[PDB]
């Protein structure tokens, strides 16, 4: 069986109402994704290279074209025998209505999704984003004037909500509270070391959990780590 | 009577209250300078001097606002 | 103006902040100075500093650039 | 300008310094001139 | 048959009043169409992706390209025999008259209409536009100096008004009034959320339609739902 | 800071002239408001409005942008 | 400008003469409501 | 700059906004740093 790419529609910015779906009559031969990062780049004076600061990641691009076309010789995948496809217009406007117009309910275009059956982008099976860029070629029609081929470009920007960015980034830092056992070899300060990049917390640390002697610890122990002040 | 500014390369040895000698400019502008103000600036690595001739012709009290309010401003 | 005997021409500086020397500890941008007959003197100093990922300002809560110091 | 005190401050080290400088010549001398008699 | 492609020009910017129509000699082999929408891309320091909002769309673009020939191997479409196109003067000076020059009741080029036949652009059956760029190439000359062959390159931009527009956009918000059936399964709410956002006004929505007890509601109520208050 | 429950994240503005709604009566380009401490609150509204063939500013004309109203 | 004497003179003959204009209006739009009460 | 009153207003829907605001926040600190003795 071969399966074929689709694209949902949706009206909620955290994608639960569905509004509808296309389907690709023709799959892409290919399509190309684009990643970027942020840097500081100033640098001291008379200096011998140099090591920039991060300053954001940028969202990801998606490029791809495909085709239209209704001259009878291109099979329609449904099983019945002595079926080809012969209808443009019809897609053109589907298509059109569902990622192009303005949502008379939101007053702006649907957000989407892209799905390619087992197809990966990543951690994830499916394209959140929304349509920026289109061009339509019109090559080949009909006596009448209705047209029996269109080529499609099309370009795609990354969508993600706030409160899920957020949640994605699980900012792990001295902002919580950390956990660890002690096992053959540890000394309090390495591990203070290794929880906060000071060893210099050491003895609060002993105070926190209750330790006469924190020279010699046991190998049970479960020491907890509590979050520093917000503002020293 | 004759006021003007100078941009040149790094110069270690400037000072105030000097005089210099411009030369290279006409007849009516050749001469003994005397020297009022220097800026220094080094950026990226670059070094150099700006170099200031000349004194403005406004009193110092016609400038600044050196008396206090009627009513002490109550 | 070029002084007598520079055998390179490699222009330096240096920054003491109570008789420390600090140049070498910090990332240095631009340097200006103003010396005007009738006027105060002054200098304006530009570093670089700050990180979005750290949340913080390094420099800023360090005990060397701070209102008050020579 | 003729002064020193009102020279632009630079304070970028990587790399239109040039139209900075013209359009600060032209404001004050709009803004001088509006005080005299 | 074979149609051709006609231009329509209009005075009226409703197009209503038809000033007049060219009929092209020989049709286009193709021509492309052009959209794009505009969004916001600022982001937070420090961030990893983002999640633009919406500014606009852009009117849409259209370009192409026709030759007018006069040597005489071209037949005309009228039936006679023996009858090929041999003027090419004529038609450039019906063509600018047409759709370039200023016009003396209100002093400004004319509103044009592009038609092909059974051809859609979408869900019309038309162009409505203004021509923004022309370029003519003259290839081939006569022993008096006329011309036998002129090659045309247009492009043209979209155009609609204000009044039509705003109803196009067919703004549907809290700023108007609903109705809706309760069928099984329905509560008060979730219908609330589904309609406002929010289901905190439900209390509100009971007052208006006289429910004495709102949490047993019957299948074939129609409840109103009012507009928001304009400011808040 | 985006409020809670808010399903789409368009943003709108009203603009009442003497209590009548004429927001989609023109084509509006920019507003500005200003809130600041011991001074007058302040607001500036651009729109778009001329035309060279009808040798008017039609919105001008009208009675709803005319100087004294709420 | 509303003035005559608010317009940057030009002094140049070979060819951004329309920038130097806008940063000139945006000024002085900052400076004079800068004076009421 | 430290104040609201001190920042350009926008007045263009169709896309430099970036220059106009350096030339202002330099014209600004030369001519405030001109009225201290």
């Amino acid at each position: 069986a071969l399966t074929k790419v689709k694209l949902l529609a949706y009206q909620d910015k955290r994608f639960e109402n569905k509004l509808g779906e296309f389907e690709l009559p023709i799959n892409p031969e290919q399509f190309s994704q684009s990643f970027k990062v942020e840097y500081n780049r100033e640098q001291a004076q008379g200096s011998q290279r140099n090591d920039p600061e991060f300053k954001f990641t940028k969202p990801e691009e998606l490029k791809l074209d495909f085709t239209f076309d209704g001259t009878g010789v291109v099979p329609v995948n449904n099983g019945k025998p002595g079926e080809f496809h012969q209808d443009v217009a019809d897609q053109v406007r589907v298509f059109l209505d569902l990622v192009y117009s303005m949502n008379s309910e939101t007053h702006k275009p649907n957000f989407l999704r892209l799905i390619w059956g087992d197809f990966s982008f990543g951690e994830k099976n499916g394209f959140d984003c929304l349509l920026t860029d289109l061009q339509i070629n019109y090559t080949l029609f009909d006596q009448t004037g209705k047209p029996l081929r269109a080529k499609l470009s099309t370009t795609f920007t990354s969508y993600v909500e706030q409160n899920r960015r957020v949640r994605e980034e699980g900012k792990q830092s001295p902002d919580v509270t950390h956990q660890r056992k002690v096992k053959a070899g540890d000394t309090l300060p390495l591990m203070t070391h290794r929880i906060y990049g000071d060893p210099a917390y050491y003895l609060q640390i002993a105070k926190v959990n209750g330790l006469i002697n924190f020279r010699k610890l046991a190998t049970n122990t479960d020491l907890r780590f509590p979050p520093l002040e917000k503002t020293q | 009577k004759i006021q003007g500014r100078v941009k040149t390369k790094g110069y270690p040895d400037a000072k105030v209250d000097v005089l210099i000698q411009l030369a290279g400019v006409g007849d009516r502008f050749n001469g003994l300078a005397y020297v009022s103000g220097i800026r220094h600036e080094i950026v990226g690595g670059a070094w150099d001097t700006h170099i200031q001739m000349g004194l403005p012709p406004q009193w110092f009290y016609q400038e600044v606002d050196i008396i206090d309010k009627p009513a002490a401003g109550l | 103006i070029i002084p007598r005997n520079s055998l390179y021409d490699v222009a330096t500086f240096k920054l003491l902040s109570d008789g420390k020397d600090i140049t070498n500890d910090y990332t240095v941008l631009s340097i200006t100075v103003n010396q005007i007959v009738n006027r105060v003197p002054t200098a304006r100093i530009i570093l670089r500093d700050g990180a979005a990922a750290d949340e913080t300002f390094a420099a800023s809560e360090g005990a060397d650039l701070v209102p008050g110091q020579e | 300008p003729l002064e020193i005190r009102e020279l632009v401050i630079k304070a970028s080290v990587n790399e239109q310094s040039a139209i900075i400088a013209a359009c600060v010549e032209q404001v004050l001398a709009i803004l001088q001139e509006k005080s005299e008699r």
